[PDB]
């Protein structure tokens, strides 16, 4: 059941870890892949894979799983990127096994169906992260390493008093998510809770002044950016927000919300704009993810099922396409030894089917119709400008410095004058691009099948902001 | 110019950093290891502490 | 009926060691020690209280750890001085009267009765070891006359001096205050915790494994039983928190840091007394008994008289399982999922909340995030580049009783509702 | 379902051309494309000569897939299948000895497939498919020699301006979507006779639409984007300035003309710009 989808990333990483050899790792991740998909078919609902056990009786902690519709995609996406960013890696350090551990404690952190069962994957995430960080990788490693760290703790610690109020205000029996749902918090005391989470959640969405831990985090980390990839899908902050953060306090949200869209709008404008003024790759896609972070909070917060669902379809792909950014650059640098954007200009001439690849993967990221970014993105605008016209219009002042920024690029490191020739491509490299420009076109061009089971959610959810 | 600003924003963070732990050698200056300040300081804590009690 | 076990060791030891040599005295601590710390597993839910004497679980629990930390510290004490030894008896039994009692004045009795041998203990013959006991033995001498007026005002407010009295108004806060001042100290609380640092870097490294398990258990053990009203307790965590953290950020050597951590420690533990809980501070004091002993175990094995913060760093190079445990242990005192430092964290928050203190706890909690920066600067460093520093591998004792103590803290860490259910009457 | 199969062939062919592409003689390219372009050419007039087609699949929810051919799509689609074959042959002969030959006619299939998308549409949203994936090739045609950064600039001003146009395009699809719901012109324009509602608005959305057909159709002040295709290769700049990438614009308007009709101030400044 949905128990062992979730140990298997895990296990397996602690099998590459302690255990021989690398290369099982790859087969590992296959497998996770195959049984989330498998988990995605035949779903009936959120029961898919009920399962409940004791962890704390006398607080009220259970182990609650089981998949939504949601939980079941989100599988799927961290599955499928993982297994990608296993076989091409070339890191080969010793360490993805931290990388398998990480995808499990995010496949675990998306079924949790209680509250504390959430809170206590999203505290543990930090050690892989950290870890494939601090040893493999960086000058001013520490440094970035303290600065995500302290981000995420600080805002992190008070969200716990908050999630011990959430429960004990209302009366709830345990820390289940129904439950809870089901005791409601009452005006004035909603308000801090709320405000607990919007720090903690935003400081991890990320939002426009917090944002300051994602560039040097995503600099130092190893060139190959398989942490980067990873430490991309921890960017899982909307999520809370739309599932726990906004029900479970909506009444101090109901005022939060015109700040909340000014927020998700700026970062979006602000990092697709000086997105053009970066320099180097990890820069440049780190400015990106906040972008993407940016419309995806805004599609949440702006209420209108339409736009909860196309921010999270958005924030989806989007860690999809961006990891694969990531290991494509990964593996240019590892061919070349440098990732700046001005030198090594005839790529294109040299690479074949690199230069399609990077270009497919940006298309999906400037959001070009026909890729898993448009349906999100334009859900979103549409939400938003019912919700704030002024805000969505704002922040859609991005589609231009989006495609500036992902075309200048794309022709300074690729296309220009033919420098000595670079390696063409890796054997591993044929699967992963296969794979990825197939799940890109797939998820892009039939978000009719996908993102069903997100609809009922979100019209439910953001009905419950009305009367 | 909001490249510089976002430099100028983590600087301010680090910023934040640097007046924890300047308030922190502050307090640790505290200790000077001269045990009649030790006691003088253990006295006054102990009387508000008993001041706040009521 | 184990307070006549370890009066009989004591006693019979105390003579024992004119005829027998430091080694055999040795091995006969640690028989006495395990002994006790069996009949207390057999005594499992078995009260037994004969006069002020009363064994409840907060008794069973705080001694069970008490005796962990005290045959820990036996295993790396090989000095060839018998009393060495003796004074970890005597200091267990004392401390065991400490959590065994309701009677203030026993309290006192058993408060020298562990004290003393603390002082002594601490005599590497290291001048600075001298200065930490003079500061040591003024300062609780201070805070003893502070606790006994606090038992004479109590006495004042009812004709018994056994807690669970009524109470009277201001009179019996004063007495109330009176006898905290003292407890906390034994505790580590602040602005009462100027003594911990010094003392820590002074003693040798063994001494202070000793200390930061058993005095801290004890002191907690002792606290428990009085009724502490919640804003001397937010003055008491707030302040402990706040300079604590603070001034250990500042700090460059690793016992003075440790026991600003310690301070740290206790300021949030001081939050179950909002509850009076007794089974989450139980399971926290546990978790953190176990991790700061293996800590201090190896620190032993680095340095006794004094740690840098650079001697910590290489460690795995130098030994692989005590570089885990280093950082497992830094971890847990972080209090991060999912290790049990987590789960006492958790429980105490979760009884303070509960109490309905918000700003207290929540910032207890940024401030523990603060903390991550020297957590993490020890956890970490394991993995630098060996210095130059003085190591001594150990022996294969040590190793294999801090892999058990490792262990242990992350297998309580992922699975509480194993012992958390038996903490309590013990089912 | 065989109107779909029109714009499926220009998606083979160009898998094929891009995918492996140099394992093909020189002539071969066109060849196949030209065959692609003629066989949905006469797939077309069939159906359009046969009164009509309609096709509709599942996409989001709310807004579905829906294609329709009548007398005003099959026009185009006859007008652009002709041209584009026409200038297939032309570029057999015209593109000798380059490299790059299955890129340029994989992109011509592309281009060609798109366009077709775009006027075949009931929904704005497979409009502005068309759109954006017409901006897409004419970028890449134009930058098909990559390796002289002048005609590299001009293609990437090319496709900032066109995506300015077609964020004026998104924020107008999204005005029409708030008010009516529908967003489908057959529907939309079924609803949108009789009680007109926030004129204001209804003004807006077309000044919107107009603005994303300024810059498709390189009116003032996107003016300056389109001398610069003069970069990519001949029968490129002729597909682009001829049959296809401007006609998109006025045909915007041809098929929106139910909203600009009723909307005087409008349609006099569309035609101040088109005399600027």
């Amino acid at each position: 059941m949905v128990v062992l989808a979730v140990l298997l990333p895990v296990v397996f990483g602690a099998l590459l870890l302690l255990g021989l050899p690398r290369a099982l790792g790859v087969l590992g991740a296959g497998l996770s892949f195959l049984l989330n998909l498998y988990l995605f078919l035949t779903h009936p609902g959120g029961v898919a894979h009920a399962f409940q056990a004791p962890l704390l009786p006398g607080a009220g902690v259970y182990w609650a799983f089981g998949l939504d519709g949601l939980s079941a995609l989100f599988f799927l996406t961290i599955a499928l990127t993982v297994f990608l960013g296993a076989l091409v890696a070339r890191v080969e350090g010793r360490f993805l096994g931290l990388a398998l551990l990480m995808e499990g404690l995010l496949l675990g952190l998306f079924a949790a169906r209680d509250l504390l069962v959430f809170y206590v994957f999203f505290e543990a995430a930090l050690i892989p992260a950290l870890l494939m960080l601090y040893l493999y990788g960086g000058e001013g490693r520490t440094r970035a390493l303290y600065t995500f760290v302290l981000f995420t703790l600080v805002g992190s610690l008070p969200m716990l008093a908050a999630v011990l109020g959430a429960r004990l205000l209302s009366g709830s029996p345990t820390f289940l998510l129904e439950d809870l749902l089901a005791h409601p918090l009452q005006e004035e005391a909603a308000f801090w809770v709320f405000l607990g989470f919007a720090l903690a959640f935003a400081i991890k969405t990320p939002l426009f002044p917090l944002h300051a831990w994602l560039p040097p985090f995503h600099q130092e980390n190893h060139p190959s950016g398989l942490a980067d990839a990873l430490g991309t899908l921890y960017k899982v902050g909307v999520f809370a927000f739309f599932r726990f953060a906004i029900p479970l306090a909506p009444e101090g949200f109901a005022q939060a919300q015109g700040l909340l869209l000014f927020l998700a709008a700026l970062s979006a404008l602000y990092g697709a704009w000086v997105a053009f003024a970066a320099k180097d790759f990890k820069t440049l896609l780190a400015y990106a993810g906040l972008s993407h972070m940016g419309v995806a909070a805004l599609g949440v917060f702006s209420g209108t099922p339409e736009g909860a669902m196309g921010g999270l379809y958005l924030l989806a792909a989007s860690g999809v396409y961006t990891g694969g950014l990531f290991l494509l650059a990964g593996r240019l640098y590892e061919r070349t030894g440098t990732l700046e954007i001005g030198r090594y200009r005839g790529l294109a001439q040299s690479a074949p089917g690199l230069a399609a690849l990077a270009l497919i993967l940006f298309l999906a990221m400037v959001g070009l119709p026909g890729l898993s970014g448009f349906p999100g993105e334009f859900l979103t605008l549409l939400g938003a400008y019912k919700a704030s016209p002024w805000l969505a219009a704002l922040a859609f002042l991005s589609v231009i410095a989006s495609a500036a920024y992902a075309l200048t690029a794309f022709q300074k490191t690729f296309w220009e004058e033919g420098g000595s020739g670079v390696k063409d491509l890796a054997g591993a490299e044929w699967g992963f691009a296969l794979l990825s420009v197939l799940a890109l076109l797939l998820m892009g061009v039939f978000p009719g099948y996908f993102a069903r089971g997100l609809h009922p959610l979100a019209e439910a959810f953001a009905k419950l902001l009305g009367g | 110019a909001l490249f510089y600003g976002d430099r100028g924003l983590l600087s301010g963070y680090f910023g934040l950093g640097g007046a924890a732990r300047s308030l922190g050698q502050g307090l640790a200056r505290l200790q000077t290891g001269y045990l009649r300040v030790y006691a003088l300081l253990f006295v006054l804590g102990a009387l508000l502490l008993l001041g706040v009690m009521r | 009926m184990t307070l006549a076990i370890l009066a009989v060791f004591s006693v019979a030891l105390t003579l024992l060691g004119f005829v027998l040599p430091p080694q055999g005295v040795k091995r006969a601590t640690l028989l006495g020690l395990a002994l006790a710390l069996a009949s207390l597993l057999l005594t499992w839910g078995k009260p037994f209280a004969f006069g002020p004497y009363a064994v409840d679980g907060v008794s069973q629990v705080f001694t069970l750890l008490a005796l962990l930390g005290a045959l820990w510290t036996v295993g790396l004490v090989r000095s060839g001085r018998f009393e060495f030894y003796l004074l970890v008896l005597y200091a267990a039994l004392g401390m065991h009267l400490l959590a065994s009692t309701r009677h203030l004045l026993l309290m006192l009795v058993a408060l020298e009765a562990l004290s003393l041998p603390l002082y002594a203990l601490a005599t590497w013959r290291r001048g600075q070891g001298l200065e930490a006991a003079l500061k040591y033995f003024l300062l609780g001498a201070l805070a003893a006359a502070f606790f006994l007026y606090g038992a004479a005002l109590f006495y004042g407010a009812t004709g018994s001096l056994v807690l669970g009295a009524p109470g009277e108004g201001p009179l019996y806060a004063l007495a109330l205050g009176l006898l905290l001042v003292g407890l906390g100290f034994k505790a580590a609380l602040a602005p009462f915790h100027f003594w911990t640092p010094d003392v820590y870097q002074g003693s040798p490294t063994p001494v202070v494994l000793f200390m930061a398990t058993s005095v801290k258990a004890a002191a907690f053990a002792a606290l428990l039983r009085v009724a502490a009203p919640p804003e001397a307790l937010a003055l008491l965590v707030a302040l402990s928190v706040v300079v604590g953290n603070l001034a250990a950020l500042a700090q460059k050597e690793a016992k003075r840091l440790l026991a600003y951590s310690s301070i740290a420690h206790a300021g949030y533990m001081a939050l179950a007394l909002y509850t009076g809980n007794a089974q989450a501070l139980g399971f926290y004091l546990l978790t953190y008994v176990l991790a700061t002993g293996l800590a201090f175990a190896v620190l032993s094995q680095i340095s006794p008289d004094r740690v840098p913060l650079e001697a910590l760093r290489g460690l795995y190079r130098k030994d692989p399982l005590l570089g885990l445990a280093f950082l497992v242990a830094m971890l847990s005192l972080l209090g991060l999922p999912p290790l049990a430092g987590f789960w006492g964290k958790y429980l105490a928050f979760a009884e303070a909340a509960r109490a309905g203190a918000w700003g207290v706890l929540v910032l207890a909690l940024v401030t523990s995030a603060v903390s991550a920066y020297y957590y993490l600067g020890l956890g970490l460093a394991v993995f630098a580049r060996p210095e130059e520093t003085p190591f001594r591998p150990g022996p294969p004792w040590a190793r294999a009783a801090v892999v058990a103590a490792g262990v242990l803290l992350l297998a309580l860490g992922l699975l509480p509702g194993l012992v958390l259910p038996a903490l309590a009457a013990g089912g | 379902m065989a109107l779909l199969g029109t714009i499926l062939l220009p998606l083979l062919g160009f898998a094929l051309l891009g995918l492996f592409g140099k394992r093909m003689r020189e002539p071969l390219p066109g060849v196949l494309a030209s065959g692609l372009v003629l066989a949905s050419f006469l797939l077309g007039a069939g159906l359009l000569l046969s009164g009509g087609a309609r096709f509709q699949a599942e996409w989001l929810p709310g807004i579905p897939f829906s294609l329709l051919l009548d007398n005003l799509s099959g026009f185009m689609l006859l007008i652009v299948t002709g041209v584009g074959f026409l200038i297939h042959v032309y570029a057999i002969g015209y593109m000798g000895g380059d490299p790059g030959y299955s890129r340029f006619f994989a992109y011509f299939n592309l281009f060609i497939a798109m366009m077709l998308t775009l006027v075949l549409a009931d929904s704005y949203p497979v409009m502005f498919i068309g759109w954006e994936g017409v901006g897409l090739a004419s970028f890449l045609l134009i930058g098909f020699w990559y390796k002289n950064p002048q005609y590299a600039d001009s293609a990437r001003k090319a496709f900032i301006v066109n995506r300015i146009g077609d964020l004026g395009f998104m924020l107008g699809m999204a005005i029409l979507w708030a008010l009516y719901g529908t967003l489908s012109i057959s529907e939309l324009k079924e609803a949108m006779e009789g009680p007109l509602k926030n004129p204001d608005l209804l003004a807006l959305a077309g000044l919107l639409l107009f603005l994303g057909a300024v810059g498709k159709s390189a009116q003032i002040p996107l003016m300056v984007w389109l001398p610069d295709a003069m970069a990519g290769p001949t029968p490129v700049s002729a597909l682009i300035h001829a049959a296809t990438m401007v006609t998109a614009g006025v045909y915007l308007i041809a098929r929106s003309s139910f909203l600009y009709s009723v909307l005087p101030d409008v349609s006099y400044a569309i035609a101040v710009v088109g005399l600027l």
